[PDB]
């Protein structure tokens, strides 16, 4: 999605 | 590859090393020992770790998995969220034990006395439920959920979830400054060098290994954009400053104070 993601 | 894979057993370890400290302080808490006032915190805040450490668990699980079996387990995109929930709920449920011991300290008539007794489980409910809030609005508006959201409304809603981090740091630091003021003005029979030394302790903790994570994943990720260098060096050791707050987290608050007397 939007953010990075971990 | 490789260079992930060595963090990611110390994740495995230090969540295992948590995870049977917080079950054993929630069965402790819930079931076997009286609960004081200040007790529901201590209890709110293993059950806080409990959900964020059992992620973790899964999330380095699947890396294995994924690694050395190639399965590739794709994930409901909700973890992300319900696991910021858990974090900043401890957090928070940190600096209102900070401010307790501050209002103690400080009112020790009203603390005995005029103290409502379900004033922990409001303040603990409140403080829950507005963990929650910034929790899902920030998973909506950034894809971890049903819908997808603008990464630009993104970013000025996890800003605020910054700011709140770094006020609810400030709140710690500001209630552990007062009360050392205090008990080293003029307070007599107290303890004062085990005293200072657990508060600095707790104020070190949270701000080296409860800070790190939140900082980076929220705050730091978005303003330094640098994704070559952040991911593959920053990022494995952030979750892992906040994993060990958590597994840490449990010894210094309940079984240092309860279990000091067996030994
Ligand atoms: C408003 C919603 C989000 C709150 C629900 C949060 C859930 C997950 C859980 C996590 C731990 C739970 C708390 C654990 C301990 C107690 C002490 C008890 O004497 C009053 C309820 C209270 C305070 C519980 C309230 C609900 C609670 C905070």
């Amino acid at each position: 999605p939007c953010k990075n993601f971990f | 590859g490789k260079e992930t894979l060595i963090p990611v057993f110390l994740i495995l370890f230090i969540a295992l090393v948590g995870l049977v400290g917080n079950g054993f302080v929630l069965w402790l808490l819930g079931f076997r020992m009286r609960r004081n006032a200040f007790s529901v915190y201590v209890l709110s805040l293993a059950g806080a770790d409990f959900l964020f450490l059992c992620f973790q668990i899964i999330n380095c699980l699947v890396y294995l998995s994924n690694f050395f079996c190639s399965i590739s387990i794709n994930f409901p995109s909700f973890f992300t969220t319900v696991m910021t929930c858990a974090y900043l709920a401890g957090l928070s449920m940190l600096s209102t034990v900070s401010t307790e011991r501050c209002l103690s300290v400080l009112w020790p008539i009203w603390y005995r006395c005029r103290r409502p007794r379900h004033l922990s489980a409001v303040v603990c409910v409140l403080l829950w439920a507005l963990s929650l809030l910034l929790s899902i609005l920030e998973g909506k508006f950034c894809g971890f959920l049903f819908s997808d959201g603008d990464s630009g409304w993104c970013q000025t809603f996890d800003f605020i979830t910054a700011a709140w981090l770094i006020f609810l740091f400030m709140v710690l630091c500001g209630s552990s400054l007062a009360l050392l003021v205090r008990i080293l003005c003029g307070s007599r029979g107290l303890p004062l060098t085990r005293l200072y030394l657990t508060i600095l302790l707790t104020v070190l903790v949270f701000l080296l290994c409860g800070l790190p994570f939140g900082i980076q994943w929220f705050l730091i990720l978005w303003i330094w954009k640098d994704s070559d260098v952040l991911f593959c060096h920053i990022h494995p050791v952030s979750v892992v400053l906040s994993s060990l707050n958590s597994s840490a987290n449990p010894i210094i608050y309940f079984f240092v104070g309860s279990f000091r007397k067996q030994w």
